[PDB]
RNA sequence: UUUUAGUGGGCCAUUUUUGGUAAGCAGAACUGGCGAUGCGGGAUGAACCGAACGUAGAGUUAAGGUGCCGGAAUACACGCU
RNA sequence: UAUGAUGCCCUGACGAGUAGGCAGGCGUGGAGGUCAGUGACGAAGCCUAGACCGUAAGGUCGGGUCGAACGGCCUCUAGU
RNA sequence: UUGGCGGAAAGGCCUUGGGUGCUUGCUGGCGAAUUGCAAUGUCAUUUUGCGUGGGGAUAAAUCAUUUGUAUACGACUUAGA
């Protein structure tokens, strides 16, 4: 119910992430979905790895350049598997692919803001525990993905730039949960107590 | 004023335009039907063009009548538009093409006398 | 109040359709929620505006409105088929549209 | 590796100056007047 | 000797025509518009110097497997070419048009071309002769010219309709319950 | 075809509510109970609910009431018909045959 | 003659009505509706005041009052359809809210009357409404909803 | 009872069936289609599944489906991989 | 009296279709009758993202251009 | 206004200190009808242009000429107060 939703990409299904996300696309929800690279696919390894081998054998022959183009990055191949399920011709498919924006990492504009996950896409709640998964970024720097180190740099900087807050966080609450202490047996906390607050 | 008659239903009102009228200048407009054996408009596949036939007709009550609820009447002379002095508020005269500027004013100061409606009283007119 | 809003908001959807026909004479109202068809038959009959905006100015406004109304439920999740007195213009397919409280049943 | 500034010293001779310019002779020779201003001060915007 | 479609008052305008011109019309429709709505002085200069080879008329809707050149870069196209034959025909009828202005009496220093336009004439038949004793035809395509020049003027201000309102009784109703806020 | 035993209460709300008679064939509805005494009163029938014993009660007129009655349009079934496929057989989870006493429910879905 | 004339004119006689079978009948109120009731408006000029209900008028409206000297709405016809009876109730015994009908609004400032009938209905109104506790600033509030909010998880 | 048009090149499918290694091959039998036919389904596809068509509205359904494309359960239950 | 009996009205069922058959109408050039029809105060024709009627063939009108003849209806006819 | 932090798309975040406005924390008074039984009953954001007011600055590129490290033609590369 909010403007804009950040969907954390940490273990999330590619096709079931994917599937949810080009539906509320298709009924006008603005989704940016960050840190796309820590996303996860099933299956092992080797599996997926022959399954992109598979699609990159498949450029246009008379030129190869016109062909299907061969996207490495994993916000680029969550963009392909979500642009898949948005029919993505017509003029409709067009508008509800602006209304997505797909980051490696957690970017400027985007880490101040709260991170939602989905519940029937997360990797830990639908597999089996025991099955074998992907993490992309794994797979995409095996298919050349230049950059990875470079992500996890800045990351190894965000969190840090974030763990300082959650303390500068976190001890406030404490001061204002020690009020919520103090503000019990009064007359206001028994009439709400009353009235279910 | 007209007749109590029921709201005017009018099951299709688009034109039936034949098929490729538009793509060849040679073809009219004109409605003719594709008797060919390869048609897609006759053999009527799904978005083609829909083709008249008789269940488009119209309401036994409303058949012939305007918007204002009359059937128009050709009038050409004011003797011929004395046989609607006993039925006026269901026809409505209506002066032809050809009646010239200076008896189309004759015609409209007779209907006036006789309360006709004239669905046309601009006709050539000089201001 | 910083909220003024008496009209539960909702998202337009596609019209009526099969894989490969759509009847645009019925259209789709997902209304924010609701989750079952029972939940969503408190929404029967509840009259439907669309509200856009415009360029020229007609009988002194900018901002003109068709109006509709719910008919009936659709689907397990709530969706709702509601049509209008001039249907909706498939433009807006995922726009935002109101449904009032009146007629209130309450 | 996007590249986030440049800076260029103080008095540029009249070579690079004429790279700047399809037409050298028509033109004022005005290019780094206004940036070659940045010196008047001891270059804390430059040391920025 | 009717015209075109001119919007123009025609109490400021003199006009040129010069039908039957054996001219290509392909070229001079595209000296035509080369030449359209500007000042007729920068006209008289510009058609001057097409001559010259100084600029380029711009080919622009017959331009077909015309070799590209550096002069059109005026005029935002790569393919244009110098039709002189074209540009004399025209600018003897810009001439008369200036004479036809100053017998009008008008102002020489305001006048635009407002209106010009070729279209095509009867075509002048004859034939060539070519392989395996054949003959096919070899025909000019001559054209009418003609053109307006007008003079230009301001003070065309854009006062508009009263545009009455018919708003409801339930909206005036708002609308008057706003004069007894403030105003 | 899909039959069955019809019981008295489905008997009696498709001869009230589709009941239509053959008048010279003319398929006239049953609104009213002089249209059946003025055609079956040469057979003892003189209300509806003579025609509705003389069916459910196959008596000694049954030929001539039950071809007095219109066959029955019936609708298509209120609550679908409580299988994917229909033409399979009854017995295999389908919908065709005698199943005798369901076919009350069916008949009340298409009434 | 330009076209010719028809041998049969269909007749210029309109016709009798047939006897139609439709009694008026009165309205049967749901039972949310009672007066004294609090109510909530979806529309008009005073959407979302909350408001005292009075007497069900015989046009088959709802013959409210604000009361006027608390949110603003005078003693006024409502539609029964377009309100939201909220479940808190007043009690309206004392008040002459009998005199009025539908004869009483009429389509032609205030004509004076309606102000000396508004407070006298609204000072028996007050009197009863300072008898229960924060009720007199609740009448006051306006009504919306807020996000989060559903309307048929709501109760009222 | 008269009279007269158009055909006299056929094809497909289930079961029956001849020749043949077979065949989107050749040839018969009963029936149904396609030709002559639109529709919903089989992504598409003359004949397959449903179902046959005056024009509209509403309701219920068929065959097929209900992650997203696409209307509709990322429903429920037991297992297997 | 005051109107069509090849009419008006009631009831029911039904309505795919090539080759083909039949019926009911629309349109064109000419002939007889008729409207004591229209017409240089402007016919006929032509153009017209102007309007009305018929399910459709088609009809009717408004505007512009134009400059002499032409239309409805009951019938005949075909180089339709 | 005070200072610090943020370059992955910093353009935001926190903080020092006054001043001003409101306060529904609580208790008062007056107004708010006639939009006449509802009709989004218009109170958002974007882009542009015209005006007044104030601060700020006062160039280029193209053709034509010339070159040959380029050249089918454009393009390119040069040079010219």
């Amino acid at each position: 119910v909010e403007p804009v939703v950040v969907i954390d990409g940490k273990g999330h299904l590619v096709g079931r992430l994917a599937s949810v996300v080009a539906k509320q696309l298709l009924n006008g929800q603005k989704i940016v979905v960050v840190r796309a690279e820590e996303l996860n696919i099933s299956g092992e390894f080797f599996r997926n790895k022959l399954k992109y081998h598979d699609f990159l054998r498949k450029a246009t022959a008379f030129n190869k350049t016109r062909g299907p183009f061969h996207f490495r990055a994993p916000s680029r191949i969550f963009y392909k598997a979500l642009r898949g399920m948005v029919s993505h011709k017509t003029a409709r498919g067009k508008a509800a692919l602006e209304r997505l924006k797909v980051f490696e990492g957690i970017p400027p504009p985007y880490d101040k803001k709260k991170r939602v996950v989905v519940p029937q896409a997360l990797r830990v709640l639908r597999l089996k525990p025991g099955r074998k998964y992907t993490t992309l970024g794994k797979l995409s720097t095996s298919v050349g993905w230049k950059y990875e180190d470079v992500v996890a740099k800045l990351e190894a900087k965000r969190k840090v730039s974030s763990a300082e807050y959650y303390a500068k966080k976190r001890a406030f609450t404490k001061k204002v949960a020690s009020a919520n202490a103090t503000a019990a047996e009064s007359d206001v906390a028994k009439q709400l107590a009353a009235l279910g607050y | 004023a007209s007749l109590p008659h029921p709201k005017i239903v009018k099951k299709h009102t688009k034109k039936f335009k034949r098929h490729h009228s538009d793509r060849y200048h040679r073809v009219a407009e004109n409605w003719r039907k594709q008797k060919g054996i390869d048609s897609v408009v006759r053999r009527r596949f799904r978005g083609n063009i829909s083709q008249p036939k008789i269940g488009y007709g119209s309401n036994k009550k409303t058949k012939f009548l305007s918007p204002s609820g009359h059937k128009t009447f050709l009038v050409a002379n004011v003797k011929d538009l004395e046989t609607l002095t006993m039925h006026t508020k269901t026809y409505a005269a209506e002066i032809a093409h050809n009646i010239s500027a200076k008896n189309r004013v004759v015609i409209l100061a007779r209907a006036k006398a006789l309360g006709i409606k004239v669905t046309n009283p601009k006709g050539r007119l000089a201001l | 109040a910083e909220s003024h809003r008496l009209y539960v908001k909702g998202k337009h959807l596609s019209y009526q359709r099969s894989k490969r026909v759509n009847n645009p004479n019925v259209s789709l109202i997902k209304i924010e929620g609701v989750a079952t068809p029972q939940d969503a038959q408190f929404y029967l009959g509840k009259r439907i505006a669309y509200v856009y905006r415009a360029s020229k100015e007609v009988r002194g406004s900018k901002i003109r409105v068709m109006w509709g109304k719910v008919t009936r439920t659709h689907g397990n999740s709530g969706v709702v088929r509601a049509t209008f007195r001039n249907n909706l213009p498939a433009k807006t397919f995922g726009a935002s549209v109101r449904i009032f409280l009146y007629p209130s049943n309450i | 590796l996007r590249s986030l500034t440049t800076v260029w010293a103080e008095h540029l001779s009249d070579e690079v100056k004429r790279r700047f310019y399809k037409n050298w002779y028509k033109s004022k020779k005005k290019a780094f007047t206004k940036y070659s201003a940045k010196y008047a001060q001891d270059g804390a915007g430059i040391e920025r | 000797a009717r015209y075109g479609a001119t919007s123009t008052n025609p109490a400021k305008s003199a006009s040129a025509r010069g039908s039957y011109l054996r001219v290509s019309f392909k070229n001079t429709r595209e000296t035509a518009q080369a030449i359209n709505g500007w000042e007729l002085t920068k006209a008289q200069k510009y058609l001057e110097q097409v001559l010259d080879h100084q600029r380029a008329i711009p080919f622009r809707r017959f331009n077909s497997s015309i070799g590209r050149t550096a002069q059109g870069k005026e005029f935002g196209v790569t393919k244009a070419r110098w039709p002189a034959k074209s540009v004399k025909f025209v600018q003897g009828l810009l001439q008369n048009a200036a004479a036809n202005a100053e017998a009008k009496g008008l102002d020489a220093t305001k006048l635009y071309v407002s209106h010009i336009q070729v279209n095509q004439a009867p075509k002048q038949r004859r034939r060539t002769y070519r392989a395996h004793g054949r003959i096919n035809k070899y025909e000019s395509s001559p054209s009418h010219i003609e053109l307006v020049v007008t003079e230009k003027e301001e003070a065309v201000a854009k006062a508009a309709e009263k545009k009455v309102v018919r708003l409801t009784s339930r909206q005036r109703g708002r609308i008057a319950a706003q004069k007894r806020i403030a105003a | 075809v899909a039959y069955g035993y019809p019981s008295y209460s489905t008997i009696r709300q498709l001869v009230y509510k589709r009941g239509f008679g053959k008048i010279n064939k003319q398929r006239v509805p049953l609104s009213d109970n002089a249209i059946i005494e003025a055609n079956l009163g040469k057979y003892g029938i003189l209300s509806i609910d003579d025609l509705i014993h003389e069916i459910i009660t196959v008596g000694p007129h049954f030929k001539q009431a039950n071809n007095f009655l219109w066959p029955f349009k019936l609708s298509n079934p209120s609550g679908g018909w409580g299988v994917p496929r229909k033409f399979k057989h009854f017995i295999q989870g389908g919908s065709f045959g005698n199943r005798e006493e369901f076919i009350n429910k069916l008949v009340k879905s298409m009434n | 003659s330009a076209q010719k004339a028809p041998k049969w004119y269909p007749s210029e006689d309109v016709a009798a009505l047939k006897k139609t079978r439709k009694a008026a009948r009165p309205q049967k109120l749901r039972a949310s509706l009672v007066p004294g009731t609090v109510l909530i408006l979806l529309a008009g000029r005073f959407r979302g005041k909350r408001v005292v209900y009075l007497k069900h008028l015989e046009d088959n409206t709802l013959l409210i009052s604000g009361p006027f000297k608390v949110n603003g709405v005078p003693l006024r016809r409502v539609n029964a359809r377009y309100v939201i009876a909220t479940s808190t109730k007043v009690s309206v015994e004392g008040v002459n809210v009998e005199k009025f009908n539908v004869e009483y609004f009429a389509k032609e400032e205030i004509k004076a009357e309606r102000v000396e009938d508004q407070k006298v209905v609204d000072k028996a109104l007050i009197a009863e409404i300072k008898k229960t506790p924060l009720l007199k600033q609740y009448l006051s509030a306006s009504f919306s909803l807020k996000n989060g909010d559903k309307p048929h998880m709501l109760k009222f």
